[PDB]
C-alpha cells in the first residue's frame, strides 16, 4: 500500500522542490536538487486501493531501466492522497519547440538522426515490456544532438481525459493509431484503451511527418474531422513539400492501416539507416 | 429584407452600447451560471452575458484575436445577438453580448416535450435570414449552427450566436469537446472544400431534432417512434457520412416541412438547397404570412 523513496537504489537524503517548469494536464512537474531533477507531483483518491496499487506496478517496472536515450527515472516516493515521480532533469528544450524555431535548420540527414534515437529508446522501452501509450515530440528533449524520451506508461494513470463529452488535446488524435480512434466515446478510459506495441509505432510516424513538415498532420481540421479521416484510414504524404519516395514510404509503413503491418521499432531502424 | 419595429430595437440596442465605454473584470458582478455567466454591468446599468474562453497564450496573439473580433461592433441585425465588446483579463478572454431571457432551443427543448411545428417554421425563416446577411454583408459562414447557439427570448426575436468571426481565436483554441451529438456536415467530415452550405445542413440536423424530440442518429427503430408519439464517436460520425440522412416521420408533419429538411439534408453539398432557395421553398412562403404569438408559446413552456 506504500512506496517510500529508500526502496531505490540511488541513494537520496535530501530532496528539494524549485519553481515549477511549466503547466500541463498531468500533476505538476517542479525543478528539484538531490545533482539537479524534475519532480513530478500526482494527487490521487485517499483510498482508491485499485488505482494505487495498478500505479505501483507500473513504477517497479520503471527501475529496471536504464538506457540512454530514455530518461533516468530515479524515483517514486506514495503516500495517498500525494505521490511522486522523480526522473533526471533534462537540459536543452523539448522536440516540439525545435521543429517550430524558424531558427534551427532541420535537414534530411538530421531528421533521420533524430529519428534514429527515438527509435532506440523505443525498442528498449519494447524489448523491457514497457509501452510509452503517449509518444509524441512534447515528450522528446534534445539537446545539440542528445535526444531523450520522456514520460513513458504515465497515460496509463493520466486521468487526462477524466459529462458526455471527451476532451481532445491538440496534436493528441493525430498520434492514435486507428483501432484507438475507432473507439474514443465519453465513456472511454486511459486504462482501457486497446494500446499496444504497433500503437507506438504509430506515434512514432507522426512523429516522422512532424519531423519533415514542422507541424502535426490534419493542423487545418477539427477534431471530428480528424477522428473520422484517420479511422477510415486517410492519411497525408510528404510529396507536397519535395520529400523523396523513401522518407515517404517509412510513413506508409508506420501509418499502415492493419497493425500486424507495422513494423517494430527494430525493422524501423534499418529502414531508417538507407535513407540518403 | 428591412422591417420597422426592427428598426425601433436597433438603435436602441445601438444607443445601448453607448453606455460602456470600456470593460474590464471590476465592472461585473455574476449572477448565475448558464462557460459563460449572466453579469449586471454597474458602470452601466446593462444586464449582459459573458462567455468566458480561456486561453493562455502571450499577448501579440491576443492583440490579434480582439482586433479581428471587433469586427462584431459592426455587424447588426435583428436576426444575430448583440454584441458590445471583446477585453482580456486574468488568462481568460470575455465576450459580453445580449441576454436573452429564453435560453437556447437545445434547452427551450429540454422542458417541452418536442417543438410544433409552425414555430419551428418560424425559427427557420430566422436561421436563414441571419446567415444570408452574414454571408452576404461580411462575407464570413458561422462553421457551427446548432441548437445551443440559437437563442430566444420573451419579446421574441429568434437570433444565431457563437459564430466563426475572428480566425485566429478558434487557432488559439488549445482542446475541443466532442460528445456523442455532432451537427457536423459529411463534407467538413472529410475534410474538403466548404461554404454556407455546411451550416445549412447543420439546420436540417437541428430542426429534425427539435421536432421528434431526439437527436436522429441513430435512427429509431419502430418501438421508440411508436411511445413517442451505447455508441462510439467514430461509428456515429460514419454512420453521418455513409448511411442515408435522417427523415421526419412521414405521418406527423406536413409535407412542406418534410421536403424543407429533406433538401437541407443532402450529403451532396452542391444539391443541398443554398440560402436563397429555402427562402423561397414552400414551407417558409407558408410559415412566412402566419400568426403565431412565439412569446406567447415561449413563456407559458418554460414559465415567465
Ligand atoms: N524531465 C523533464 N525535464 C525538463 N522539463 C520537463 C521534464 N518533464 C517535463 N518537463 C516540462 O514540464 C512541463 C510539464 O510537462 P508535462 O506535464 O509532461 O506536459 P506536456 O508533456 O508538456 N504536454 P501534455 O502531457 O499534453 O499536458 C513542460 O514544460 C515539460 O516540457
Ligand atoms: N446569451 C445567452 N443567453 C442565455 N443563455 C445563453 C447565452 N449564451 C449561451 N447561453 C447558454 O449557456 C449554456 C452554455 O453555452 P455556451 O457556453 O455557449 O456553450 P455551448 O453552447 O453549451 N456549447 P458550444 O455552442 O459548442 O460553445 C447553454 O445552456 C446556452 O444556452
Ligand atoms: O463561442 C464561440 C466563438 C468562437 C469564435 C469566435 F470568434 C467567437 F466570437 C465565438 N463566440 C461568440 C461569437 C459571436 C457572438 I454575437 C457571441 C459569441 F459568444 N463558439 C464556437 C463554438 O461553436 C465552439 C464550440 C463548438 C465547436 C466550434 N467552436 C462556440
Ligand atoms: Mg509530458
Ligand atoms: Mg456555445
Amino acid at each position: 500500500t506504500s512506496i517510500f523513496l529508500q526502496e531505490w537504489d540511488i541513494p537520496f537524503e535530501q530532496l528539494e522542490i524549485g519553481e515549477l517548469i511549466g503547466k500541463g494536464r498531468f500533476g505538476q512537474v517542479y525543478h528539484g536538487r538531490w545533482g539537479e531533477v524534475a519532480i513530478r507531483l500526482i494527487d490521487i483518491e485517499r483510498d482508491n486501493e485499485d488505482q494505487l496499487k495498478a500505479f505501483k506496478r507500473e513504477v517497479m517496472a520503471y527501475r529496471q531501466t536504464r538506457h540512454e536515450n530514455v530518461v533516468l527515472f530515479m524515483g517514486a516516493c506514495m503516500s495517498p492522497p500525494h505521490l511522486a515521480i522523480i526522473t533526471s532533469l533534462c537540459k536543452g528544450r523539448t522536440l516540439y519547440s525545435v521543429v517550430r524555431d524558424a531558427k534551427i535548420v532541420l535537414d534530411v540527414n538530421k531528421t533521420r538522426q533524430i529519428a534514429q534515437e527515438i527509435v532506440k529508446g523505443m525498442g528498449y522501452l519494447h524489448a523491457k515490456g514497457i509501452l510509452h501509450k503517449d509518444l509524441k515530440s512534447k515528450n522528446v528533449f534534445y539537446d545539440n544532438g542528445k535526444v531523450v524520451i520522456t514520460d513513458f506508461g504515465l497515460f496509463s494513470i493520466s486521468g487526462v481525459l477524466q459529462e458526455d463529452k471527451l476532451r481532445i488535446q491538440n496534436g493528441w488524435l493525430c498520434h492514435l493509431a486507428p483501432e484507438i480512434i475507432r473507439q474514443l466515446s465519453p465513456d472511454t478510459e486511459e486504462d482501457k484503451l486497446p494500446f499496444s506495441k504497433h500503437s507506438d509505432v504509430f506515434a512514432l510516424g507522426t512523429i516522422w511527418y512532424e519531423l519533415h513538415a514542422r507541424e502535426w498532420p490534419f493542423k487545418t481540421q477539427p477534431a471530428e474531422a480528424i477522428i473520422w479521416q484517420m479511422g477510415t484510414g486517410m492519411k497525408p504524404n510528404l510529396s507536397q513539400i519535395g520529400m523523396g519516395k523513401e522518407i515517404s514510404d517509412i510513413l506508409l509503413f508506420c501509418w499502415a492501416f492493419e497493425q500486424e503491418e507495422r513494423p517494430t521499432f527494430t525493422k524501423l531502424m534499418d529502414m531508417l539507416e538507407k535513407l540518403p | 429584407e428591412l422591417d420597422e419595429q426592427q428598426r425601433k430595437r436597433l438603435e436602441a440596442f445601438l444607443t445601448q452600447k453607448q453606455k460602456v465605454g470600456e470593460l474590464k473584470d471590476d465592472d461585473f458582478e455574476k449572477i448565475s451560471e448558464l462557460v459563460v455567466f449572466k453579469v449586471s454591468h454597474k458602470p452601466s446599468g446593462l444586464v449582459m452575458a459573458r462567455k468566458l474562453i480561456h486561453l493562455e497564450i502571450k499577448p501579440a496573439i491576443r492583440n490579434q484575436i480582439i482586433r479581428e473580433l471587433q469586427v462584431l461592433h459592426e455587424c447588426n441585425s435583428p436576426y444575430i445577438v448583440g454584441f458590445y465588446g471583446a477585453f482580456y483579463s486574468d488568462g481568460e478572454i470575455s465576450i459580453c453580448m445580449e441576454h436573452m431571457d429564453g435560453g437556447s432551443l437545445d434547452q427551450v427543448l429540454k422542458k417541452a416535450g418536442r417543438i410544433p411545428e409552425q414555430i419551428l417554421g418560424k425559427v427557420s425563416i430566422a436561421v436563414i435570414k441571419g446567415l444570408t446577411y452574414l454571408r452576404e454583408k461580411h462575407k464570413i459562414m458561422h462553421r457551427d449552427v446548432k441548437p445551443s447557439n440559437i437563442l430566444v427570448n420573451s419579446r421574441g426575436e429568434i437570433k444565431l450566436c457563437d459564430f466563426g468571426v475572428s480566425g485566429q481565436l478558434i487557432d488559439s483554441m488549445a482542446n475541443s469537446f466532442v460528445g456523442t451529438r455532432s451537427y457536423m456536415s459529411p463534407e467538413r467530415l472529410q475534410g474538403t472544400h466548404y461554404s454556407v452550405q455546411s451550416d445549412i445542413w447543420s439546420m436540417g440536423l437541428s430542426l429534425v431534432e427539435m421536432a421528434v424530440g431526439r437527436y436522429p442518429i441513430p435512427p429509431p427503430d419502430a418501438k421508440e417512434l411508436e411511445l413517442m408519439f451505447p455508441m462510439a464517436i467514430f461509428e456515429l460520425l460514419d454512420y453521418i457520412v455513409n448511411e442515408p440522412p435522417p427523415k421526419l416521420p412521414s405521418a406527423v408533419f406536413s409535407l412542406e416541412f418534410q421536403d424543407f429538411v429533406n433538401k437541407c439534408l443532402i450529403k451532396n453539398p452542391a444539391e443541398r438547397a443554398d440560402l436563397k432557395q429555402l427562402m423561397v421553398h414552400a414551407f417558409i412562403k407558408r410559415s412566412d404570412a402566419e400568426e403565431v404569438d412565439f412569446a406567447g408559446w415561449l413563456c407559458s413552456t418554460i414559465g415567465l
